[PDB]
């Protein structure tokens, strides 16, 4: 299966600060990378799909970029409600796989 | 819009079709060639009343809604018109879901009868990708 | 509004078979692809499998043919069956639409030796 690796495992961010999360694929997956946000006790919520396509209702500060094996999720100006664990997931190959996650927490 | 071969190959590559669920980029270029001859405005009214739309000739009986097909399941959750744009995003996204079904690319008759079994990589040869 | 809801046993013994169901409202079960995903406590996410419109299924090899996903169009819901469970199967189980747009809230399933 394709191995998805996220970094850093934990990201400390001060409210208002820019936040950059990384995700890498063990092999090329084109633009078949999706980003999810998961708050404690809740199901993951899809934020970005196909590397950079935005979802209606999702704040503009969330943006995805990258292709091939290197992808990035950027939060231009993090707001306190953004603290959560973020996961990337590839859909290029079955079985679909998730990165290990990046826990974004207040600093 | 009528795509140029390499223009489409590059577009499809950027849209993540190369090796999507095991199908090399050549398969998709070949499929588009024989389904619509690279024409995004292609349209074909089927016998059952349904209609095939776009560069990948996606049918309104199961994949999109054209408001005139009684059976329409609209599995891709989009109006068929979105499949007639020069922007292939919608067609690609729907194609990916289609190919994620049991039939795989067999869902496309043109691919089954004209591409499968041949050297599909020939369709991207000479293209800088 | 689309709503998925998991239901099933929250506790079970090893070697038993886990049976979960996901009921959908606001959308037709026969008009989309559906899947199951799980998250071991303190761990990340792992895809279990999904079923497409034609009924074809795709299962994660990590489960080693112990899983079954089926659809009950009459009750607009789909189910998950996992045989020979062990502690390694303890986790919050989620159902979701293939596209990832909608997810159930998840159900904790604990396998107690």
């Amino acid at each position: 299966e394709i191995v998805m690796t996220q970094s850093p495992a934990t990201l400390s961010v001060s409210p208002g600060e820019r936040a950059t999360l990384s995700c890498r694929a063990s092999q090329s997956i084109g633009n078949n990378l999706h980003w999810y946000q998961q708050k404690p006790g809740q199901a993951p919520r899809l934020l970005i799909y196909y590397a950079s396509q935005s979802i209606s209702g999702i704040p503009a500060r969330f943006s995805g970029s990258g292709s091939g094996t290197e992808f990035t999720l950027t939060i231009s100006s993090l707001q306190s409600e953004d603290f959560a664990v973020y996961y990337c997931q590839q859909s290029n190959s079955w079985p679909y796989t998730f990165g290990g996650g990046t826990k974004v927490e207040i600093k | 819009k009528v795509f140029g071969r390499c223009e489409l190959a590059a577009a499809m590559k950027r849209h993540g079709l190369d090796n999507y669920r095991g199908y090399s980029l050549g398969n998709w270029v070949c499929a588009a060639k024989f389904e619509s001859n690279f024409n995004t405005q292609a349209t074909n009214r089927n016998t059952d009343g349904s209609t095939d739309y776009g560069i990948l000739q996606i049918n309104s009986r199961w994949w999109c809604n054209d408001g005139r097909t009684p059976g329409s399941r609209n599995l891709c959750n989009i109006p068929c018109s979105a499949l007639l744009s020069s922007d292939i995003t919608a067609s690609v996204n729907c194609a990916k879901k289609i190919v994620s079904d049991g039939n795989g690319m067999n869902a496309w008759v043109a691919w089954r009868n004209r591409c499968k079994g041949t050297d599909v990589q020939a369709w991207i040869r000479g293209c800088r990708l | 509004q689309v709503q998925l809801q998991e239901s099933g046993p929250g506790l079970m013994k090893p070697s038993e078979t886990l049976s979960l169901t996901c009921s959908v409202s606001g959308d037709s079960i026969r008009s989309d692809y559906w899947s199951w995903i799980r998250q071991p406590p303190g761990k990340g996410l792992e895809w279990i499998g999904y079923v497409s419109y034609s009924g074809s299924t795709y299962y994660n090899p990590s489960l080693k043919s112990r899983v079954t996903i089926s659809v009950d169009t009459s009750k607009n819901r789909f189910s998950l069956k996992l045989n020979s469970v062990t502690a390694a199967d303890t986790a919050v189980y989620y159902c979701a639409r293939w596209d990832g747009d909608y997810w159930g809230q998840g159900i904790l399933v604990t396998v107690s030796s």
